[PDB]
């Protein structure tokens, strides 16, 4: 009575086990992952993060200057 | 786990809406049911654990220890109902409030799935306890002991931030299901052995080490005797429950690394319990017999076999109880004579009968008289030790003279002889301490029916 | 820290005096006009630390 | 009782750091206002920083 | 500068005991007088000559402390045939601690400097062993 | 002064801070840092009061000598490299000279000395202004070159910042004097991650303001500047003193308050960086500050200090000048960690 | 992962227009609850600082704190959980990018490796 | 010295007031009688009648999570059906050898 | 008196309030954990012919 | 790099040294403050004019102006310490203290 009335089967928690073990192995390998990835673009710079801003070249003037070697 | 936390939560609104002398009604009769609601965590499964969701699980070693952190309050609303009557209603609330805050606390750490949550809320616990010791106490040293409470947790327990950090960083996950399957050994060196250090010596301050048990004396004599009873029945665990939760990471280097600890806490509880028989304070006296108890424990966790950790698991649960009895009694009899000294009020099994039997129960309790469960917990402490090394059992042996005599001692001092003749105000003994000292002692001896009940996921 | 109002809103505070190579009064070259039109031109667009390599 | 517990393991973690911390605080705090001092120490510090950080 | 460590760190432990030992004392007098320029910009005691000797006092003293930590760490490491091993740095260390100590004419002081500098000691031997950095690069 | 007055002052402290924030020309951020220089000398000079024209004249002085070093490293950058863009230094020490200034500016140590007499010689109101508005520009310059800086000269202020505020705090009895080397101390932590991660920078620059803006706003309300003074406040306004001590306890950087999220982070990415003993020093020298914090709490609330006579008459009055904006900064100064991912939102 | 530099980023956009392409969060989102939450302690304290009954002086006031800090928190949370999903996404995108430097681990089973047994003794 | 020896205006220590005396029955609880006898009552129940009793049948009638009788009925099929095959009961080893590849030494 | 006791006795009902939101709660958070429902190696079964779930 | 900026920042770093010597009379701090200005106006100038940045000729002139505001700004306060003393010594600002 106490079983039927209280409590489930043990199949409910192990499958709820299976399941948050597989969603914290998944968390750990990305936390992993994010951590090489950061590594790897901020040392390279060719990756989307770490991007520091350099000079426009749309500010340039292309003109004669008053001189023929610039 | 909801199921607990959520009526934890509603008990403040009831506090603070509650009518100006109905709180403590409300919060026994509230508190004593969220207790019976925590009854369903203990049936436990041989299998992994009670995993109720991403954030919180139960274990059998968790789960007594939640039992007894709810059980605990109603008693120690019960206990300071007493010298809160002049008190207005306000700061009455606020002192439920601080309680309950702590209840919910320790709930939300003994369940825990995450070290950083459990770090979280391991030192949460620390503010509640230092405001109730600083602030509805009656001494002035109470902010010295206040100081030490908390500087002592903090200087452990700061590089164990630190260290958890480094783990995740290492190892990629907190979670203790992760840790425990993916569990490797660490290399004897120098960063791992300070990382081990790092580890263990936060729990070891709470437990408190013998070295470090300094700040355990002045807490418990200056804090009221709700804060005694929280403080000797369930923060002390914390340190043992967090040692057992986060060794399983530390092997193979536990076995060179535990020598120190064996040794001061082989040592310690000699002199803790030496120390007991020369006090002139019942409640330093209790204190000190707490530091031997939690001595053997650390003793238990470092030799870390299955024996070692039911009976340390057992050990725990039946301290807690017995230290919370023996915090009570010097409690009432504080509350009549106004000193807390033993020498001075004699002979009170002459004038209380009903108060002398409950202080024989409780130091034969004290003791380790077989068959309850702090016996239990000795002996199988014992035989791991024994297992462990063959001469540990000398420094065991006398132990637990040493513990029977200082038992026997505060029994002889306080109960038998002749009353002092000046004191007059000696009343009887009300219904509600006889009712506190019945509730505290039942539960210890309908346990010893079912030992397997606190005997932890080992069993 | 750094909010670019200029370039959300194109006002153009203070861009003409960052270099040398910016549409000068009277079309006066800068001494080293060539050579900073060089530099910036191989540097836009790649970050400064591919930039600097 | 009191040559280790109250005297011994006393004087090791918390009266020593009571009295180190007491003496940085009393040691780092007593200047008197004078802005002749303060910028002597900054110059100090800059020609320092010039010699040791490059 | 970093001179000072490139010259101390290049001998080898075992080796060249007064070379190690005169590495020690030029790193110590350069600690002692830039301590003596602190305290003398920020409290003038009383006078040109007064303050002068307080420089050579302190500089005297950090240059002693160095140096018995030199030659008594190195030949420690020598003789006991063990190099790299923290210990012979923790005893160095407080035969220098006990230097100060034996200076400062105190006996506390100087077992609280044999405590505190032979555990330094270590954990410095410690870092370079283990390659602990105390100001890491921004490695992400 | 006129309102009037003064409200263009304040606009025009809060639009060179914003010049600073906005422009990418390193002239218009000197000018930036020129406008609120100007701006803010009245301010400090509301109540006329020799101490307060001391003070006045001490930051004057200390703020000056910073723009001055300010421009002669962007002048030595501008010769090292045509650019007077807002980049990456370009350069040696001129990039040294460049922490500098902006260290004076902030006032993180070895140029700690001017906090302390500027904060106690000018009232509560000027006090936290100085301490939370004026952090801002230097810090979005110094989050903007962070590239550059190199790690072991700042990572060595911040740790003597720490160090400094550390054991100055324990040694006072002026509540003014206590919330500079707070602020010694946070700012020691705040560029302790700089050369790591800036969005930590600014996180702990958050949290630092709100928690000092709701620790100002009970001072003001409960008018005292000194230990004994706010001693007394129980007696009037229990509610308060209770307010202060938990806001006392977030500020310490205890668990689970809301200033326990900052460093906290910190540490977390200092590890990442393979970096250990400047975090476990870090937290040990923040235990001096939550120390003194401890001591304050114990004076202002935890105990019942003895009143006077005449405080019953201040029981019939009640204030007429209400802050509106203080219930809110309680709140987020004590109960805002449960939301820490938000950080994600790149404050 | 300092993110101010990504290519193609309106300056001051709090929530850039691709960031509609992310499941909103819900209404009855336990975050918004606990921002909620802290607009009604606000309120509390508010009363209690003005020296007014603290549950019931001002129902208004009360209700705007609360309303007020709802609608910060969903956008706020809005705008994390865009930032999370950015970073998500750069991840992927640089993992794709360089299969050099993330190799696919060989599969080993537990029975064909041999770790080191340390007896508890 | 005129002082007048009083360092400050204080109240005086008020004496410990007993709630037997204003109320015989006082039970410790309150000194309104009625508050009192119900919290009496409460507490009684609440602990003793229903937590204490209900509680410990609870506990002492939990279904076998742990798999006692499971494990024992296991075992005396398994050691039935060992016997008669003439095995050896229990194996020392835990995993067939078979499924295991150890590393060739060749030293 | 009803609309009377009810004033002074409202308070109690929180508890229980609580303790039923919590088990709502439970189970609502139990619904987010059904990926591997009757996919464990240990109990692969076939449903009933009246059945959908094997646990709730 | 040649020989007269290395003479300029030399200058500059005499003057800053000055400023933080204080043997007496602020007003010689502002002297210093004024002395570094000039060292600054006249590197930056040279500098300018050097690589022919005309837009940057700009730059020199708004210097001097904010640095003369700020002296007048200085002066002011000079005087009211003064004021308040009748000399303009640096130790008479004794009152602050760390
Ligand atoms: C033995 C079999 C019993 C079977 C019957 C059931 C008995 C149930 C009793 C439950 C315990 C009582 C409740 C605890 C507090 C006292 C309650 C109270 O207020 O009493 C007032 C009441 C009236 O008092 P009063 O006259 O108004 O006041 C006079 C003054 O106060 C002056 O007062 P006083 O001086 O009269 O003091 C009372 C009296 C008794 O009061 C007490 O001290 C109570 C506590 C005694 C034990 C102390 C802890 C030691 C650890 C034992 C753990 C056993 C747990 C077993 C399960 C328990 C489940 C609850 O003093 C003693 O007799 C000391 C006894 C010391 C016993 C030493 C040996 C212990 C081990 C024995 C073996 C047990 C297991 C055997 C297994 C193998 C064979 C089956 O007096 C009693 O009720 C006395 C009870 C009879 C004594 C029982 C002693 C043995 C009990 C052992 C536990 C139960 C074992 C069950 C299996 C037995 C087979
Ligand atoms: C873990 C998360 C879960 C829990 C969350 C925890 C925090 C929650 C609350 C946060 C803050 C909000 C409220 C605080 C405002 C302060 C107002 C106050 O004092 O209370 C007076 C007021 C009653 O007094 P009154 O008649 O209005 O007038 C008297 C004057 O107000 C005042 O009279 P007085 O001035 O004459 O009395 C003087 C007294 C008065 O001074 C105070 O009481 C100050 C209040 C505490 C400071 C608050 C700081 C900010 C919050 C920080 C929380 C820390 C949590 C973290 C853990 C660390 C623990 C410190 O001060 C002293 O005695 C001086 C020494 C005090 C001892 C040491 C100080 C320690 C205080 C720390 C308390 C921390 C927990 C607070 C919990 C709530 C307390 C009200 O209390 C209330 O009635 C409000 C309580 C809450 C309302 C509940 C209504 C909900 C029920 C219906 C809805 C059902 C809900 C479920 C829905 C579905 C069901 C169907
Ligand atoms: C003769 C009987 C002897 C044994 C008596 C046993 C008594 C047991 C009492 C202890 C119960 C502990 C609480 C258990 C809580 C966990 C279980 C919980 O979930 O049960 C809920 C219901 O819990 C009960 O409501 C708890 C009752 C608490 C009250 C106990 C009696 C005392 C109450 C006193 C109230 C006030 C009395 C009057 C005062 C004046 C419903 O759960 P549900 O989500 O469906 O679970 C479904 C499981 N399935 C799927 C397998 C079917
Ligand atoms: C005060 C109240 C109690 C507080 C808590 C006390 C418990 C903490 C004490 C820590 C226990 C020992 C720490 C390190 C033990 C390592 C083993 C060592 O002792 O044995 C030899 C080590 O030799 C020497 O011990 C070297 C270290 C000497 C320097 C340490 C200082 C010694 C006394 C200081 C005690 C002060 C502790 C408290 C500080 C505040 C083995 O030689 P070796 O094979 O080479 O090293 C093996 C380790 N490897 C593999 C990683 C390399
Ligand atoms: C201490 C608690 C935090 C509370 C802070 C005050 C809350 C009131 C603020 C009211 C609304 C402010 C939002 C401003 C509107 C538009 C903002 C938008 O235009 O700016 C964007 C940026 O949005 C804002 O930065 C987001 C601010 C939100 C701050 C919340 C985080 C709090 C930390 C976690 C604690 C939880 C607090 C929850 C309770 C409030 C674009 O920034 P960008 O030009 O591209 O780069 C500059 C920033 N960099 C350099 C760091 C990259
Ligand atoms: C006053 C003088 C005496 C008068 C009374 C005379 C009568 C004496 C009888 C009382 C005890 C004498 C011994 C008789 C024992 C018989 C009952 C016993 O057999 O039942 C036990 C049952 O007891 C329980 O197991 C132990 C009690 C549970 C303890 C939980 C504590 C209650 C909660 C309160 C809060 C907790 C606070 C502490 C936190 C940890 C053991 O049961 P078990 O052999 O197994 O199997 C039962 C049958 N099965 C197989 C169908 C299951
Ligand atoms: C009384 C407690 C016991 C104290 C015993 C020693 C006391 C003397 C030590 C004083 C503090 C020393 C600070 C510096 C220690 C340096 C240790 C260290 O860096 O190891 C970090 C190690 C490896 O470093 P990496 O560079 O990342 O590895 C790459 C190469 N293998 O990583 C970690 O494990 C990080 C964990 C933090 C270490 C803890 C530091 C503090 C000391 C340990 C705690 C012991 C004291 C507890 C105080 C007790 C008060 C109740
Ligand atoms: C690197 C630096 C690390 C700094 C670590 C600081 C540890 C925290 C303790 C700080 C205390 C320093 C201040 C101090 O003690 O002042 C002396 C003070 C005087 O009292 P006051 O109320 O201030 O006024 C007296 C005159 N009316 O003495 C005391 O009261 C001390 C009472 C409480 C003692 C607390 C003991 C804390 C230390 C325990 C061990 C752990 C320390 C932390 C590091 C441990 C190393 C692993």
């Amino acid at each position: 009575w106490i079983a039927r009335t209280f409590y489930d089967g043990p199949e409910k928690n192990y499958e709820k086990t299976m399941a948050i073990l597989q969603i914290e192995a998944e968390k750990a390998e990305l936390r992993l992952k994010e951590l090489e990835v950061r590594r790897l673009m901020r040392a390279r710079g060719d990756g989307p993060w770490y991007q520091y801003p350099t000079i426009d070249k749309a500010l340039i003037d292309h003109s004669p200057k008053t001189t023929p070697d610039n | 786990m909801l199921k607990i936390i959520i009526p934890t939560t509603m008990l403040l609104p009831m506090t603070w809406m509650s009518k100006h002398n109905m709180i403590w009604i409300n919060a026994t009769v509230h508190s004593l049911l969220i207790s019976l609601i925590s009854l369903s965590l203990l049936n436990q499964l041989g299998e992994n654990s009670l995993n109720f969701s991403l954030t919180f699980f139960s274990d059998s070693l968790s789960a007594p220890l939640l039992v007894l952190t709810t059980w605990l309050l109603p008693l120690m609303l019960m206990a300071s109902q007493s010298h809160l009557s002049k008190e207005t209603t306000t700061r009455k609330k606020l002192y439920i409030t601080m309680l309950i805050l702590l209840q919910l606390f320790l709930i939300m750490t003994f369940t825990a799935t995450e070290l950083i949550l459990f770090y979280i809320l391991f030192e949460a616990t620390l503010v509640p306890t230092l405001i109730i010791i600083t602030r509805w106490g009656n001494q002035t040293e109470r902010l010295n002991a206040g100081l030490y409470f908390l500087f002592y947790t903090l200087a452990g327990s700061l590089p164990l931030l630190v260290a958890l950090v480094y783990i995740q960083n290492t190892t990629g996950s907190l979670n203790f299901l992760i840790i425990h399957y993916w569990s490797h050994p660490l290399s004897n060196s120098w960063s791992n052995i300070f990382m081990w250090l790092a580890c263990i010596m936060a729990f070891m301050v709470k437990m408190p080490l013998y070295g470090l048990h300094l700040w355990l004396p002045k807490a418990h004599v200056e804090a009221p005797i709700a804060g005694s009873m929280v403080l000797a029945a369930v923060l002390l665990k914390l340190g043992g429950y967090g040692m057992m939760r986060i060794t399983t990471i530390l092997n193979p280097l536990t076995n060179y690394m535990a020598y120190p600890f064996l040794m001061l806490s082989m040592w310690g509880m000699i002199m803790t319990s030496s120390i007991c028989l020369r006090q002139t304070d019942l409640k330093s006296l209790i204190a000190y017999s707490s530091v031997s108890h939690m001595a053997l424990v650390i003793v238990a966790i470092m030799i870390q076999t299955p024996w070692s950790f039911m009976g340390a698991t057992a050990l725990m649960i039946a301290h807690g109880l017995t230290s919370s009895m023996l915090f009570c009694l010097a409690n009432t009899n504080y509350e009549r004579v106004h000193s807390r000294t033993m020498i001075l009020a004699r002979g009170l099994q002459t004038l209380l009968p009903l108060m002398a039997t409950w202080w024989l129960v409780a130091s034969l309790t004290n003791l380790a008289l077989p068959p309850s469960i702090n016996l239990i917990g000795e002996l199988f402490i014992i035989t791991a030790s024994f297992s462990w090394s063959n001469i540990t059992i000398i420094l065991m042996g006398m132990n637990m003279m040493i513990t029977a005599l200082y038992s026997l001692y505060m029994l002889i001092t306080t109960q038998r002889g002749k009353y002092t003749h000046h004191i007059n105000n000696i009343k009887p003994s009300f219904t509600r301490e006889n009712a506190l000292m019945a509730l505290h002692i039942l539960p210890l001896l309908l346990l010893t029916l079912n030992p397997k009940m606190i005997l932890g996921p080992l069993y | 820290p750094f909010f670019d109002v200029q370039k959300r809103l194109g006002l153009d505070l203070d861009r003409w005096m960052t270099i040398q190579s910016a549409e000068q009064p009277h079309k006066i070259p800068g001494r080293c006009h060539a050579f900073e039109k060089e530099w910036i031109e191989c540097a836009h667009g790649i970050g400064g630390i591919r930039a600097e390599k | 009782s009191s040559l280790l517990d109250l005297i011994w393991l006393e004087t090791i973690l918390p009266k020593t750091t009571s009295f180190i911390q007491m003496k940085m605080s009393i040691m780092v705090s007593n200047q008197k206002g004078l802005i002749k001092l303060y910028f002597l120490s900054f110059l100090i510090t800059i020609m320092i920083s010039m010699t040791l950080f490059n | 500068a970093k001179t000072l460590l490139h010259k101390y760190s290049d001998i080898p432990e075992g080796t060249e005991c007064h070379r190690k030992a005169y590495a020690s004392t030029s790193i110590g007098g350069a600690t002692g007088l830039i301590v003596s320029a602190y305290s003398i910009a920020l409290k003038p005691p009383a006078s040109f000559l007064e303050g002068v000797a307080r420089t050579g006092r302190y500089t005297f003293t950090s240059a002693a402390i160095g140096a018995i930590f030199g030659l008594t760490s190195c030949i420690s490491a020598q003789v006991r045939e063990k190099p790299d091993d923290p210990l012979n740095y923790f005893i160095g260390g407080c035969a220098g601690g006990l230097t100060l100590g034996a200076r400062t004419r105190s006996y506390g002081i100087g077992a609280a400097a044999c405590a505190y500098m032979g555990l330094t000691a270590a954990l410095v031997k410690m870092g370079q062993l283990e390659g602990w950095q105390v100001f890491a690069e921004p490695k992400v | 002064m006129n309102p009037i007055i003064y409200t263009t002052l304040i606009m025009t402290v809060m639009s060179g801070t914003m010049l600073v924030m906005i422009s990418s020309h390193w002239l218009l951020i000197w000018i930036g840092f020129e406008m609120n220089l100007l701006a803010m000398i009245p301010v400090l000079m509301k109540n006329f009061n020799p101490r307060a024209t001391e003070a006045a004249t001490k930051y004057f002085l200390t703020q000056a000598t910073a723009s001055m070093m300010l421009m002669m490293a962007i002048i030595i950058n501008l010769l090292y490299s045509g650019q007077w863009t807002i980049t990456k230094m370009f350069n040696p020490v001129a990039m040294t000279m460049m922490t500098m200034a902006l260290a004076m500016k902030l006032g993180l140590s070895p140029f700690h000395f001017w906090v302390p007499e500027v904060t106690q010689g000018i009232s509560l109101q000027a006090g936290l202004l100085l301490l939370t508005w004026q952090k801002l520009a230097p810090l979005s310059v110094l989050c903007q070159i962070s590239q550059s800086i190199n790690p072991n000269l700042m990572l060595t202020m911040a740790m003597l910042s720490i160090l400094i505020g550390g054991w100055g705090g324990l040694n006072q009895t002026q509540l003014r004097k206590i919330m500079a080397y707070s602020s010694i101390a946070h700012m020691g932590w705040m560029t302790a991650v700089l050369p790591y991660n800036t969005t930590m920078t600014i996180l702990n620059l958050l949290i630092y303001i709100t928690m000092t803006l709701a620790m100002f706003m009970l001072l003001i309300h409960s008018s005292a500047t000194t230990t004994l003074s706010l001693s007394h406040t129980w007696n009037k306004m229990p509610v308060i003193t209770s307010l202060m001590m938990v806001t006392l306890l977030s500020m310490g950087g205890l668990p689970p308050l809301s200033g326990f999220m900052p460093k906290w982070m910190i540490i977390q990415e200092m590890t990442k960086n393979e970096s250990i003993i400047m975090p476990t020093l870090m937290a040990m020298t923040a235990l001096l500050n939550l120390y003194f914090y401890m001591r304050l709490a114990y004076s202002s609330s935890l105990t019942m200090f003895p009143s006077t006579n005449n405080m019953k008459m201040k029981w019939q009055f009640e204030h007429t000048k209400q802050m509106k904006l203080l219930p809110t900064m309680i709140v987020l100064s004590t109960l805002v960690l449960p939301m820490t991912p938000a950080l994600s939102s790149l404050n | 992962t300092m993110m101010s530099g990504r290519p193609g980023r309106v300056p001051l956009q709090f929530l850039p227009n691709e960031a509609r392409s992310l499941p909103p969060p819900k209404l009855t989102d336990p975050r918004l609850v606990y921002m909620g939450f802290l607009g009604y302690c606000s309120g509390l304290i508010d009363n209690a600082i003005r020296r007014r009954p603290v549950v019931s002086a001002g129902l208004h006031r009360q209700l705007l704190y609360v309303t007020s800090f709802v609608f910060f928190g969903y956008y706020l949370l809005k705008r994390q959980d865009y930032m999370y999903a950015l970073r998500d996404h750069d991840m992927f995108a640089y993992v794709k990018s360089h299969p050099e430097d993330f190799p696919e681990k060989d599969k080993k089973t537990y029975g064909e490796i041999l770790e080191e047994f340390h007896p508890v003794r | 010295p005129p002082e007048p020896t009083i360092r400050l205006q204080e109240d005086p220590d008020p004496e410990d007031e007993n709630l037997y005396e204003k109320n015989p029955d006082s039970h410790g609880y309150d000194k309104d009688p009625i508050v009192d006898l119900w919290n009496m009552r409460v507490v009684f129940f609440f602990g003793f009648s229903i937590v204490l009793v209900l509680g410990s049948t609870f506990v002492a009638y939990l279904p076998d999570y742990r798999m006692q009788e499971w494990a024992r009925r296991e075992a005396e099929r398994l050691v039935k059906y060992r016997e008669a095959n003439g095995l050896p009961l229990m194996e020392s080893n835990c995993f067939d050898p078979n499924k295991i590849q150890l590393p060739e030494d060749e030293d | 008196n009803v609309l009377q006791i009810v004033r002074d006795h409202w308070v109690h009902i929180l508890v229980p309030v609580g303790f039923v939101f919590g088990c709502y709660l439970d189970r609502r958070s139990d619904e987010k954990l059904t990926a591997f429902r009757n996919k464990s190696l240990l109990f692969k079964r076939e449903l009933r012919p009246n059945e959908e779930v094997t646990w709730k | 790099m040649p020989l007269v900026y290395m003479n300029i920042i030399m200058a500059f770093a005499i003057a800053l040294a000055g400023l933080l010597m204080y043997r007496s009379h602020l007003m010689s701090s502002l002297l210093c403050l004024e002395g570094m200005m000039l060292s600054l106006f006249i590197m930056s100038t040279l500098i300018i004019l050097n690589t022919h940045f005309t837009l940057a000729n700009m730059m020199p002139i708004i210097l001097l102006v904010f640095a003369a505001c700020e002296a007048a700004l200085g002066l002011s306060l000079l005087v009211m310490v003064s004021n308040t003393y009748g000399t303009d010594y640096v130790q008479n600002l004794n009152l602050l203290q760390c």
